[PDB]
């Protein structure tokens, strides 16, 4: 992979990094997969400030 | 590689891997978030440090009291 | 209610407002006449 | 080829391998907590608390321990001094044992994670080899943290399934483990109020879920992604590392200046309320205000506690003692076993003396009695040619009020030097030197070793992020080649 | 580097300034001061 | 297993064990004294 | 004056375990070359 | 440019000839009328010591200490 | 082009001196903190905050002046002008010592942006940032002895004061009540420091004499400035004479101008770690044997004892005018003298 | 106790100067 450092004749390794991209808009399955998630997570949020209010 | 159950079940967690939104972004919401956050730790030093005193706080040992 | 200190806080944060709002201010104004 | 500083640079191009490192140095840690553990419940005393409790015995996991609820033994006591208590399962031996188990299990699945490096989900299969995708993991965690951050805030802390938090009065006499509300007003953020901490805990809890779920549902922006060169393994390092480290600068100030969440009964004074005399203006509150509904010396002296004495004591600052003075605070000037009671002097004029204690910047102190305005008025001679002032001119007598000693008084000089020679240092307590072999120079307590230590960790990982921060973004010219460009496959020339 | 026509501000030109004007006030304090008699 | 093509050598030569035994013993000496008290 | 018992072995380990550490890496890159 | 050139140009001449001696000037002035030891809080060397007190003036409170050095400036401390 | 790119060009032109983005945080902070001293120096007192005087304008010499640090009845306070204790009030902020923090705080700010100075122009230039990472160790010292230290005592009274004379003071207060210079961390630092010193000045004067074409009518012309030298000189020549006098040498002059870097900065490191041990007062005054041998045996004397009376003496004599905010007042018949002993 | 170990630290830093001189490694 990396060979590198002829200075004493050792070796430094480094990141292989992934290539960019520039997303694509979205499927209406991607939207509807997506909206579940957030869907949930706006309850959720709400609910555990339910708990809160309910502890004190 | 190595098939095996519960890497096929991560599989779809780790597919993205490189993908950006265009440009700046939410950059521009990002700053404020963060401004907000600089001041509210301004906020919270000074009361610790007796420089900003809200009354009905007493920031000593006698707290506890 | 506001005591003096939380005044102060407040002017604390408006001289820092000025102070970088001027700086970047005056930064993009003089960099884009002689672009 | 590799030096001996770049020895563990070949997990960078395998997640397997790196999970199996990351397993293991967590099975080390749980497994020295535990060892830990069992050898200090191999040393701690538990038939007396007042005049020895665990911070002068040098207790390092010990008030972390019993700062969250665990408090009971199997052995049939308990660290507030009482005996025949029922723990159940929880107690300081449980957890010990609990963690060694933890990191029995954890050091199987490290093994498990080496053998193992080869697993599909760890490449992308449109190149097959290895990566990650950076974004999505910090979102999982995040949204992870948050939940248990709310969790622990929601259930432990508030005492509504947990046990609670570790409470105290100011003083630090009677503190107990009871539950905690929540404060979300503007005395919330006073840092000697427990409820602020609870409050805390829930607060942060919710933002660590909104932004977890927003860190899933976006991606980056490209002008970030191409400047902070994500997708470089090298510069969450990078950014962790100085997160650490401000944490770690934070939390030295926190337990060297006190707050609620670093109480004075497992952790022991701190240098400040020495410097404040605080304990002292409170003994002299109380005995005035027993004295004003009538009574005499001796009455109102016996009726100040032993522990509340204990405190103006200098032997307990985290403030003397140095770095290689290695022990516990015992092994400084022994085991305490009573309070002589409080010594006052007086000239033979009739008029009552003041000692004037010792600053904690010196090593040694003269001893020099002044009254009431501020005029010397005895002293003990450095000199053994010259005096204007001695105990044999001014002829200072002192008498003795509570503790061991009601009532009595000396007045030939030599045995009221030495009462005033250790009068210097506060309250005046009987040792016992021979259990430890003691030899009387100072040693400080757990708090300064928290501090000290973490106070040079987080100066050392300064460095730490500047390193790792400059082989994140010079990447291209540490290496001759740039990872943009995927390596070079077919050559062109251009020759005459 | 700086064009040469320099028009009146200029990065040069404040950088003087803030190091020409102070100096010229405070050697005049100085220079006051050692005519003050003990 | 199936062998791990990141796997590369480890070196240490003469000079370094030199260089690197005498700080060891060198900061021993300067240390000894404060642990012996 | 009292000597510690453990200074003695702290002045033991802090030579002896890093010393056998370098000089086990040294023969084995040694017999890296034979 | 060099600075050798901008400084014995005739545009720096006419108006820094004129703006030097004015500097130098009000901060003479700044010193020989006494202002100088009026805005920045330094005392008059006649007026260190009050006339009753022999100790040195000194700031014992952080929150009134503004009122503490105010009481000391009127009994010409 | 945007107006952030723009703005961005402009801020990396070609000019006498880059500005940078970094230059944005480092010359107002600079700025400011240089002229504070100036102005302090130069006018304002320390009259209610030590007792001493250090002003041009009460009549002091370039030695004796300073900008003083703030009471002990202050505490921690940051000394804002428009906090709850100058309450926006300018006589009584350069009364208290507020000064003494505006410059400790925006030289922290200048020392920050210098060091990314570094980092900008050696990622334009596309050097590596070596020369940012031994900035590292101005900074180790700077944040352990101007901030961290007076954090940990009781107020910034114990913080060193910005002066010349008032350095030399810190010097023998550390050296009395500390007894800074027996503790290993600052052997370490002493031996670091002056071993820099010793590579610079062989280093210095072992190329100069081994140079290519000392005569010859030199007929190399480049310079080449950023090379520094490192060709102008034959390495052959300097390890044969080395390698005969103390018998070793270097033979690969990449790791020698590495050994040249690591020596002083390792050096200040240590330093630095040892002065935020003293925060806490975890000093090594004493050795313990030495203490009960002398307790057991009075006829006992070596030069360590010997600095262990020195140090008695400074503090007594110099602490009731020192720390004037104690009111410590002594008789002279108990002052330490050697002539008791 | 103390002093033994002290002597043999030092006894082992020159012979350490012997080695560095007399058995550098020949660089090739
Ligand atoms: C790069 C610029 C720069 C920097 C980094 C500093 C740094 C500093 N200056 Mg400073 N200064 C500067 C330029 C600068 N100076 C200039 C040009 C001047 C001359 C006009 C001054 C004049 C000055 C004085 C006279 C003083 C300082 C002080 C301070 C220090 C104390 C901290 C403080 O009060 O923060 C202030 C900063 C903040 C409160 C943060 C502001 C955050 C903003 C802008 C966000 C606001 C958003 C929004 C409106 C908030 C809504 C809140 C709501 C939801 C509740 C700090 C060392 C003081 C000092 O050193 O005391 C020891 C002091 O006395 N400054
Ligand atoms: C001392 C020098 C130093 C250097 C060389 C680095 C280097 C770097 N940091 Mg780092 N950092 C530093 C200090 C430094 N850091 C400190 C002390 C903190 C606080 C703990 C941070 C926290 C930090 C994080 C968490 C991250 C970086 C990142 C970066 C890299 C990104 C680019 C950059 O130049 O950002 C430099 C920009 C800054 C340091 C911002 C300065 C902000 C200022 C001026 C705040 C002023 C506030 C207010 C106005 C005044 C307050 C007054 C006060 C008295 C209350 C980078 C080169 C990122 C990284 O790792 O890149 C790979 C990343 O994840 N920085
Ligand atoms: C209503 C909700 C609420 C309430 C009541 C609190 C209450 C509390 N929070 Mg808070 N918090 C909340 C919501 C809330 N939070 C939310 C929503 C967030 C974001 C998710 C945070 C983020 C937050 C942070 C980031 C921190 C707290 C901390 C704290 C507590 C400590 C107060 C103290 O001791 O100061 C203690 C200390 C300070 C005020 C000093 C801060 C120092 C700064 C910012 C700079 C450090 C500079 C440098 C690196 C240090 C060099 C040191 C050297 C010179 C010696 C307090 C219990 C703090 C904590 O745990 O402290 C132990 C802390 O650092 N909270
Ligand atoms: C599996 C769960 C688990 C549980 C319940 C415990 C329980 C316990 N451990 Mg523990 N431990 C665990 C796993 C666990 N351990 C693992 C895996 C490790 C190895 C890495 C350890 C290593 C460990 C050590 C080394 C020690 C303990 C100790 C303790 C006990 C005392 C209380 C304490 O120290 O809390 C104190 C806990 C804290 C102060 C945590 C602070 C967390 C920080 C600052 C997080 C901030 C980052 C965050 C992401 C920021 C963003 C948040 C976002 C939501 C906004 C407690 C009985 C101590 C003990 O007595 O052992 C016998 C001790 O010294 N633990
Ligand atoms: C890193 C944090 C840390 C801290 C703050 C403490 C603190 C504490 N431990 Mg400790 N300990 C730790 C980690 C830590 N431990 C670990 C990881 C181990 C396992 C190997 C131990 C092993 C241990 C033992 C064996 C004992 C304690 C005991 C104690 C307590 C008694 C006071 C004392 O004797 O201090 C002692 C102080 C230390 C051990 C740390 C400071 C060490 C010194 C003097 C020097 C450090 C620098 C060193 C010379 C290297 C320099 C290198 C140079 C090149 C820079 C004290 C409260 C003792 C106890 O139970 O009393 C009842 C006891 O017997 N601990
Ligand atoms: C916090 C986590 C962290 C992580 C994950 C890394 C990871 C890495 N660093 Mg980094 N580093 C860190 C912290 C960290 N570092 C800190 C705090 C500093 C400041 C001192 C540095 C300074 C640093 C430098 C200057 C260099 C690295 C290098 C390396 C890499 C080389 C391999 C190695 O293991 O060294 C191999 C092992 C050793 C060198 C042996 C160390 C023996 C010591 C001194 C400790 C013994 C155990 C210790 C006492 C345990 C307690 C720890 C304590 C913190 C509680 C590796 C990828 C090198 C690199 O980038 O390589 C390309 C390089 O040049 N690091
Ligand atoms: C005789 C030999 C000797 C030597 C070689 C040393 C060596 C050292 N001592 Mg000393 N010392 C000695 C004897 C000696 N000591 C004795 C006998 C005593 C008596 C007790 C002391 C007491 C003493 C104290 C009390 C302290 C030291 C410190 C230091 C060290 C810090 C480096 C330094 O100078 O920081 C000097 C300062 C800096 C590096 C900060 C520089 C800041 C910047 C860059 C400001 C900007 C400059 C400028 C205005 C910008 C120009 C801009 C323009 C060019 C464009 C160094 C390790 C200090 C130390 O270790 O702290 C960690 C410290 O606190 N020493
Ligand atoms: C007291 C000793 C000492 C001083 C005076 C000093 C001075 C300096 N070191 C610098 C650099 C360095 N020093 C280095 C290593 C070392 N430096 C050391 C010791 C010192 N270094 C030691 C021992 C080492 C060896 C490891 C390196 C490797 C560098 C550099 O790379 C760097 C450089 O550029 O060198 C040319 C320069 C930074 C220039 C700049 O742009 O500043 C930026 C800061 C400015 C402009 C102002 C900062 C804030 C202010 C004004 C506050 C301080 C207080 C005032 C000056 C008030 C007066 C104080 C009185 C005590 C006089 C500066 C001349
Ligand atoms: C397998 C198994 C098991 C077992 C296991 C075990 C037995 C474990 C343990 C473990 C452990 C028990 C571990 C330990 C560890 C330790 C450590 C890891 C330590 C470290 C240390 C350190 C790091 C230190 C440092 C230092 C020093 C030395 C000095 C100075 C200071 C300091 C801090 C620096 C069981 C059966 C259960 C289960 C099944 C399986
Ligand atoms: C959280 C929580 C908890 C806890 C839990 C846990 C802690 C779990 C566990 C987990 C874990 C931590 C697990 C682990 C596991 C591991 C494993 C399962 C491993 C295995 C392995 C193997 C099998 C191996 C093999 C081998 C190899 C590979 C090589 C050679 C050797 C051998 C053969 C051995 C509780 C309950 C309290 C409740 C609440 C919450
Ligand atoms: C404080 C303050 C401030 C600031 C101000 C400033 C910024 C100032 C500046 C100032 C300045 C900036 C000043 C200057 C001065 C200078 C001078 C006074 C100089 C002198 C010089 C000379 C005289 C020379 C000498 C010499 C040398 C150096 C070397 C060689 C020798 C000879 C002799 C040639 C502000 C408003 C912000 C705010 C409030 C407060």
């Amino acid at each position: 992979m990396r060979y590198t450092t002829d200075e004493g004749g050792r070796l430094n390794n480094f990141a292989i990094e992934p290539k960019v991209y520039q997303a694509q808009p979205w499927t209406p399955q991607q939207k509807v997969r997506a909206a579940l998630l957030v869907g949930g997570g706006l309850l959720l949020v709400a609910g555990l400030v339910a708990i809160a209010v309910g502890v004190s | 590689a190595r098939r095996t159950w519960l890497g096929d079940i991560l599989r779809p967690l780790n597919s993205e891997y490189g993908k950006v939104a265009p440009g700046w972004g939410t950059t521009p919401l990002m700053a404020v978030f963060m401004g907000l956050f600089l001041v509210f730790l301004l906020i919270i030093l000074e009361i610790y440090n007796s420089t900003l005193i809200l009354d009905g706080v007493n920031v000593s040992w006698k707290a506890l009291g | 209610t506001i005591t003096p200190s939380l005044k102060g806080f407040f002017i604390g944060l408006l001289s820092g407002a000025v102070v970088l709002g001027l700086t970047f201010a005056v930064l993009i104004a003089i960099s884009q006449i002689d672009k | 080829g590799l030096p001996w500083y770049r020895v563990h640079t070949v997990l960078i191009n395998d997640p397997g391998r790196l999970i199996a490192a990351h397993l293991m140095h967590t099975a080390l840690v749980a497994g020295w907590a535990g060892s830990m553990a069992l050898y200090e419940l191999a040393t701690f005393d538990p038939s007396d608390p007042v005049l020895n409790p665990m911070w002068r015995q040098g207790m390092f996991v010990l008030p972390f321990m019993a700062r969250l609820g665990v408090t009971g033994s199997w052995s049939g006591w308990s660290i507030t001094g009482e005996t025949g208590i029922d723990p159940g399962f929880w107690s300081f031996e449980g957890v010990a044992l609990a963690h060694i188990v933890l990191s029995g299990l954890l050091f199987l699945a490290a093994c498990w994670h080496w053998v193992y490096w080869d697993l599909e989900l760890f490449r992308d299969p449109r190149t097959g080899e290895p990566a990650l995708d950076l974004p999505k993991m910090f979102g999982i965690h995040l949204f992870l943290a948050g939940l248990l951050c709310f969790g622990f805030g929601a259930f432990h802390l508030t005492g509504l399934f947990g046990p609670g938090m570790w409470v105290s009065d100011p003083y630090g006499l009677t503190g107990s483990v009871q539950p905690v509300a929540p404060e979300w007003g503007p005395d919330g953020f006073n840092p000697y109020n427990p409820g602020g901490v609870v409050a805390h805990h829930i607060a942060a809890g919710i933002v660590g879920i909104i932004a977890g779920l927003f860190h899933i549902l976006v991606r980056p922006p490209q002008r970030l992604y191409k400047a902070l060169r994500m997708g470089n393994i090298e510069t969450v390092l990078s950014s962790s590392i100085a997160a650490v480290f401000f944490a770690a600068f934070v939390v030295a100030g926190t337990m060297w200046y006190g707050s609620a969440t670093t109480p004075i009964e497992l952790f022991g004074p701190t240098r400040y309320q020495w410097d404040s005399s605080y304990f002292q203006q409170e003994i002299n509150r109380r005995v005035q205000a027993s004295l004003a509904s009538g009574a005499t010396l001796e009455e109102a002296w016996s009726a100040i506690p032993e522990k509340l004495a204990f405190y103006d004591y200098i032997g307990n600052n985290p403030a003397k003692g140095g770095l290689f003075r290695t022990g516990p605070m015992n092994k400084g000037d022994g085991i305490a076993q009573a309070w002589k009671g409080h010594a006052v002097f007086r000239n033979k004029e009739g008029e009552e003396l003041f000692v004037r204690r010792m600053p904690a910047f010196f090593e040694s102190f003269p001893v020099i009695l002044t009254d009431k305005n501020g005029v010397v008025k005895a002293d003990i001679p450095f000199r053994r040619a010259e005096s204007k002032y001695s105990f044999e001119q001014q002829g200072v007598t002192v008498s003795f009020y509570g503790g061991e000693l009601n009532g009595q008084t000396f007045t030939d000089p030599p045995t009221v030097k030495s009462y005033a020679r250790k009068a210097i240092f506060g309250e005046i307590f009987e040792f016992d030197t021979e259990t430890l072999n003691s030899d009387g120079i100072f040693r400080t307590s757990p708090r300064g070793w928290f501090t000290f230590a973490h106070a040079v960790f987080a100066l050392l990982f300064f460095f730490g992020h500047i390193w790792h921060g400059a082989r994140t973004l010079f990447r291209d010219v540490f290496s001759g080649i740039d990872p943009e460009l995927s390596p070079e496959q077919v050559e062109w020339g251009f020759y005459q | 580097q700086e064009p040469v026509s320099y028009p009146i501000f200029t990065v040069r030109w404040v950088a003087v300034h803030t190091l020409a004007v102070p100096t010229i006030f405070f050697l005049g304090a100085i220079a006051a001061m050692q005519f003050i008699q003990r | 297993m199936e062998p791990n093509p990141n796997r590369q050598p480890v070196e240490l030569n003469r000079t370094s064990l030199y260089l690197g035994l005498l700080l060891i013993l060198v900061l021993a000496l300067l240390f000894s004294s404060y642990f012996f008290n | 004056m009292e000597v510690n018992q453990l200074g003695l072995i702290a002045t033991a380990l802090f030579v002896l375990v890093p010393s056998v550490f370098l000089i086990i890496l040294y023969v084995q890159t040694e017999s890296q070359q034979k | 440019r060099p600075f050798s050139d901008i400084i014995t140009s005739v545009r720096y001449w006419v108006i820094h000839s004129i703006t030097i001696p004015a500097l130098f000037i009000a901060g003479w002035l700044f010193v020989s009328t006494g202002l100088a030891y009026d805005v920045f809080g330094t005392p008059r060397p006649d007026s260190y010591y009050a006339q009753e007190q022999r100790s040195i003036p000194l700031v014992t409170d952080r929150f009134e200490a503004k009122q503490q050095v105010e009481t000391f400036l009127e009994q010409l401390k | 082009r945007g107006w952030f790119d723009i703005l961005d060009d402009w801020l990396k032109r070609d000019r006498f001196v880059f500005v940078g983005w970094s230059g944005i945080l480092l010359f107002p902070c600079a700025y400011l903190a240089l002229g504070g001293w100036l102005t302090g120096t130069t006018f304002v007192t320390s009259w209610y905050t030590h007792g001493l005087a250090s002003s041009y304008l009460e009549g002091c010499n370039f030695l004796t002046v300073a900008v003083s640090t703030p009471a002990n009845s202050m505490g921690h306070s940051l000394l804002l002008l428009w906090g709850p204790e100058a309450q926006g009030d300018f006589t009584r902020w350069c009364q208290l010592g507020g000064l003494w923090t505006f410059i400790a705080l925006h030289g922290a700010f200048g020392l920050i942006g210098f060091m990314l100075r570094q980092f900008e122009i050696a990622r334009l230039v596309g050097v590596r940032p070596y020369n940012a990472i031994a900035f590292s160790a101005p900074i180790a010292v700077f944040v352990s002895v101007f901030l961290i230290y007076p954090l940990g005592q009781s107020s910034w009274f114990f913080a060193p004061s910005f002066g010349v004379a008032a350095i030399f003071r810190f010097l023998l207060f550390f050296q009395g009540f500390h007894n800074w210079t027996l503790n290993p961390f600052h052997m370490m630092g002493v031996a670091g420091v002056l071993g820099g010193a010793l590579l610079c000045a062989i280093h210095g004067a072992t190329v100069e004499n081994t140079l290519f074409q000392d005569g010859e009518g030199a007929s190399t012309f480049r310079a080449f400035n950023p090379t520094q030298a490192e060709e102008t000189y034959s390495m052959v020549t300097a390890n044969r004479f080395w390698s005969q006098i103390f018998g070793i040498a270097f033979s690969n002059k990449r790791w020698l101008h590495f050994f040249m870097l690591f020596v002083p900065v390792t050096g200040l490191w240590m330093s630095a770690i040892g002065v935020v041990g003293l925060a806490l007062n975890l000093r090594s005054y004493d050795f313990i044997s030495q203490e009960i041998r002398a307790a057991e045996d009075p006829e006992f004397e070596t030069f360590y004892t010997k600095n262990l009376l020195l140090n008695e003496g400074i503090r007594a004599w110099m602490a009731p005018q020192d720390q004037p905010h104690e009111n410590f007042v002594f008789p002279e018949e108990v002052l330490p003298r050697g002539n008791a002993l | 106790m103390e002093t033994i170990t002290y002597v043999f630290i030092f006894a082992c830093i020159i012979a350490l100067f012997f080695f560095a001189i007399f058995f550098r490694e020949p660089p090739r």
